[PDB]
């Protein structure tokens, strides 16, 4: 019944600015307000209690104010661990109510890719079925080009992507590309080579194996 | 200090019910209150309902009945119950202690604190399947790892020793393959001097199939 309008649903910033976050409520909750915190893949922990109050242990950059209907959460000097998604919540209500949650993303200095390529271990061809795995670790910004080659022929729909969320500490991604083939297509050719490009490469970066060599 | 531990990750047909269990143990109170809180992925948290020390439910109108929050005091569980499951209703469902925790200004605060784990339900009506584990084997740095393929519905955890090795592991989000079935890669960065020296083993688990599963990954 009592909706929270969060606001912006997302933001990017540098380590060391100030952020802030939005929280509205559609009647006056007075200051039965909420703050959670939530890390890629973990529960939500609570920061600040009615509305203004940090929790113990939480670091003091933390601040929250707000009375009534208007609230918000301000981090005076962001780091690289806040890397999370905030959610207002107000506890005025026996039916309690959340905001749509504050994504906040971390801006760092350009980092290369640590390239690495896997050939299919040889069990999985036994079973019919050959996955080549590129390996691009620890570098900023997310946006790459991975391009599979074999025998010099640019693959095309048969590979597919995966990227993490920002490190806590560092701020990097890693990212993994898988191509699939079958045995008898993967055996049809000896040089397979993902090619990477990236802003903080000068030239693209190619790692390759001979099959079998 | 209380701590709740919520029951396993499945995969429900669509139509059916799901019933979530959520058991406290270590705190100084024989009954709690308790909420329920669900995140379908890339969505916000949504609140479902809750139960109080003595069993009074409350739930969101907009759930229209299909949540019901049950207690066993005897084994300190509470249950939530959400029928009539549809693909919209995949999530992790979580359930947490919202007691009153602060009081100032002739006010009480309840807040959320301790959090379940999560249980993950899949409304599908594919069939769960376990996971096959294959290793990717590896101066300066090394890279190795283990591609944990073909498995349904998520999820599956990854360990490098146990949890004993955690430092340049990435666990990378599962892809859905065009089969329909999940695939994950999980990697380690690691001396290339320790290769040879140092066992590295990977486990995985699918809890949905039961299938926990060890691979040593060798140069």
């Amino acid at each position: 019944d009592i909706q929270m309008t969060q606001s912006p649903s997302s933001l990017s910033a540098s380590v060391g600015d100030r952020v802030t976050i939005t929280c509205r409520a559609g009647q006056n909750i007075n200051n039965y307000l909420n703050w959670y915190q939530q890390k890629p893949g973990k529960a939500p922990k609570v920061l600040i209690y009615a509305a203004s109050n940090l929790q113990s242990g939480v670091p003091s950059r933390f601040s929250g104010s707000g009375s009534g209907t208007d609230f918000t959460l301000t981090i005076s000097s962001l780091q690289p661990e806040d890397f999370a998604t905030y959610y207002c919540q107000q506890s005025h209500s026996t039916v309690r109510t959340f905001g749509q949650g504050t994504k906040v993303e971390i801006k760092r200095t350009v980092a290369a890719p640590s390239v690495f390529i896997f050939p299919p271990s040889d069990e999985q061809l036994k079973s019919g079925t050959a996955s080549v795995v590129c390996l691009l670790n620890n570098f900023y910004p997310r946006e790459a080009k991975v391009q599979w080659k074999v025998d010099n022929a640019l693959q095309s729909g048969n590979s597919q992507e995966s990227v993490t969320e920002q490190d806590s500490k560092d701020s990097t991604y890693s990212l993994s590309s898988t191509l699939t083939l079958s045995k008898a297509d993967y055996e049809k050719h000896k040089v397979y080579a993902c090619e990477v490009t990236h802003q903080g490469l000068s030239s693209p970066v190619t790692k390759s194996f001979n099959r079998g060599e | 200090q209380v701590q709740l531990v919520q029951s396993g990750a499945e995969v429900k047909k669509p139509g059916s019910s799901v019933k979530v269990s959520c058991k406290a143990s270590g705190g100084t109170l024989n009954s709690y209150e308790i909420t329920w809180v669900r995140q379908a992925p890339g969505q916000g948290l949504e609140w479902m309902g809750g139960i109080t020390p003595i069993f009074e439910t409350t739930y969101a109108q907009k759930f229209q009945g299909r949540v019901t929050i049950t207690a066993d005091e005897s084994t300190s569980t509470t249950y939530m119950e959400l029928s009539s499951l549809r693909p919209e209703d995949t999530a992790v469902y979580y359930c947490a202690r919202d007691g009153v925790r602060y009081c100032g200004g002739g006010r009480c605060y309840n807040w959320f604190d301790p959090w379940g784990q999560g249980t993950l339900v899949t409304v599908s009506s594919a069939s769960t399947k376990g996971p096959s584990v294959f290793p990717l084997a590896p101066g300066g740095t090394a890279a190795l790892g283990c591609l944990v393929k073909d498995y349904f519905p998520e999820p599956v955890t990854v360990s490098w020793n146990s949890g004993a090795l955690t430092s340049g592991v990435h666990t990378f989000p599962a892809v859905l393959q065009s089969s329909g079935l999940y695939s994950l890669s999980s990697v380690v960065t690691v001396p290339s001097s320790s290769l040879g020296t140092q066992t590295y083993i990977c486990n995985v688990n699918h809890k949905p199939s039961n299938t926990k599963v060890d691979k040593r990954v060798e140069p």
